[PDB]
């Protein structure tokens, strides 16, 4: 249900953003978490609440919720950022845990 | 620290049932919902359902309802998932995760200000069917 | 000489900060209702200016109007009651994003419930309705007026 | 020397008493929402201990963080805004029967709106949802934490 | 002080209509609802309806809806009541009152904590029909 | 709707009570006012909210709301108390202003 770009590319030193898009019952009413999954590894919590980083996540990662769309931000790209990122929020109409399509962060 | 150790890879025939395990440690087992997330190889994440490890209460997604049973063993702190009537589109990696937040979910009881995220994940269990 | 932090009377104003507050789905000493709680909360008496950490207070010696606080030993854990007149006003620290209690609809009065180990381990509880501020951990500041003794 | 009652900073605690408060059906400087108002309200700064009558304050000289309060001249009447962090906590004076604000379900922050005649006649307004404490007149005590400047 | 001066007694034939006046003084007229209360001789009080003297909004009881019209004249600060289709059981004293409290009424809009009382009353208007 | 005793008698110096009783949508949810009507006079506000006295009403009059029933109290009876007393509350299902049947307070 949550829309998400299939892929996102940026320079190895450029700020890039990944943005989702939900409905009023998805993002405008609930909190959206972000998950990072390296290839061949289990997903890892990246952003909880809307703009909250767990202990261990570097400060270069950030998030923000504005309306029915939320975005994931990075301050500086590095080698280890090549992963797959997912949206996660509460859907009061379908299920308490819904995900996006995912997005691949590649390097140009 | 807190951990979620799952079982090994499983090979199943089409029509059988697979039971996957998830041993928890480092935290009070009967305090957080145990989630299950499915991911087909080449596909995205998909929530399967949580299970409260204090009353046996579970809440499945409206796609596996009737094919999945999530149980608990509080003596050994091991959560379980069972998946019966395995179709061809069930070869996937199954994840165990610990969620934090609101647990009350229904169609219309709390339609606002609901935060729930998966804090600590497992390592995955590749269950292939053929 | 000054009135200590373990001395309360009706009409005092309590300022509580709950850094990294966890959301509890059902709190035993609230009627199984949601609450936020922090391990390292701080309690301040606004008028007197005295303050101390919640985990560093002998909660069996805290007195309201010269009488010991009401205690509830739910399960094997003892919860102390600090009654308030009015509702507990809590918001996310540093931001004007307020929270509302479970009894947002009623004319009831809230209370500050404290679990105390007996050594130095105390949790401060604030009654809430849902995760209006987040699933936790989240920095939360509270505000309340100290109420009369429950007789 | 002491900080006067016309001097506020964010994080201050305001104690307000509204003797014989009347229930207003729709307050202009609230979005046309209900309120309680009193002619002889009293304002207290809890930390500093200074207090004064609301009708005896030159509200064009009241400053928050060194800046003048936000004013709104709805109709021919000027209303001064004192922003709060969190919701305004008001209850019936002397009793533990608590009122709740209009935005009892939202994460919004309330404010203390004051109409000032320019001479000595001031009304203190507290946002409310219904006549949960009565049609009035009713003695009401409020409590709030002073919020940041609305920019 | 605040007063509510009504009109004199009225004698009407069965089938005519009676208009009862209520002058206001001592307070801002467009600030409180003007209430009308009937009392048949030998019977108790009965609410007939209010009217907001700033928008013309009125709310009648579900017994006179279709026989009563409450108007206003803010220039002279006078509230009006009209009662048409006068039946035999209409000989009563009609009172003008000033209400204080919530003015929002609906079948299911505010089903709790509603306080509204009539503060200052008129002197009554004896309207007889025969 | 609001029931009320048809009549009440008391000694010329004795405390006496007048009690109504309504439903959950009458008294258990709203506030009940009391009105005094001397014979040949307009009704006069006696108690507003549940137990509040207007300016001028002597302190011997009192009221209280407990459940779906509310009562009117007097401390001492006098000659001028011989009147009719009425209940008034909010009906969320019928009308914002509902009354009782009234009660005649006589002397024995």
């Amino acid at each position: 249900v949550l829309t998400q770009p299939p892929s996102v590319s940026a320079a190895p030193g450029q700020k890039v953003t990944i943005s989702c898009s939900g409905s009023s019952s998805n993002i405008g009413n609930n909190y959206v978490s972000w998950y990072q999954q390296l290839p061949g590894t289990a997903p890892k919590l990246l952003i909880y609440d809307n703009n909250k980083r767990p202990s261990g996540i570097p400060d270069r990662f950030s998030g923000s919720k504005s309306g029915t769309s939320a975005t994931l931000g990075i301050t500086g790209l590095q080698t280890g950022d090549e992963a797959d990122y997912y949206c996660g929020t509460w859907d009061s109409s379908l299920s308490p845990v819904v995900f996006g399509g995912g997005t691949r962060l590649t390097v140009l | 620290q807190v951990q979620l150790v799952q079982s090994g890879a499983e090979v199943k025939k089409p029509g059988a049932s697979v039971k996957v395990s998830c041993e928890t440690s480092g935290y009070t087992f009967t305090s957080y919902n145990i989630n299950w997330v499915r991911q087909a190889t080449g596909q995205g994440l998909e929530w399967m359902g949580w299970m409260n490890p204090t009353d046996g209460n579970t809440d499945y997604a409206q796609k596996f309802q009737g094919r999945v049973s999530m149980t608990r063993d509080t003596s050994i702190s091991t959560a379980y998932m069972e998946l019966s009537s395995l179709r061809s589109e069930d070869t996937a990696v199954y994840y165990c995760a610990r969620g934090r937040g609101t647990t009350r979910f229904s169609l219309q009881n709390f339609p606002f200000d609901n935060a729930y995220y998966m804090d600590v994940w497992g390592k995955g269990t590749t269950v292939t069917v053929s | 000489p000054a009135r200590p932090i373990t001395n309360w009377r009706s009409g005092d104003v309590v300022w509580v900060t709950l850094p990294s507050a966890e959301y509890a789905q059902s709190q035993s000493a609230m009627g199984s209702h949601p609450a936020y709680w922090s391990e390292e909360a701080t309690i301040i008496n606004v008028a007197t200016g005295q303050r101390a950490a919640v985990s560093s207070i002998k909660w069996d010696q805290v007195t309201l109007n010269g009488k010991a606080l009401h205690k509830e030993t739910h399960s094997g854990l003892v919860y102390y009651q600090l009654p308030l007149m009015g509702k507990i006003n809590f918001w996310q620290q540093g931001t004007t994003k307020a929270g509302y209690t479970y009894n947002y609809n009623t004319t009831d009065s809230d209370s500050l419930w404290v679990w105390w180990d007996g050594g130095s381990k105390a949790y401060l509880y604030i009654s809430t309705y849902t995760t209006m501020l987040g699933a936790g951990p989240v920095n939360i500041t509270g505000l309340g007026a100290v109420g009369p003794n429950p007789v």
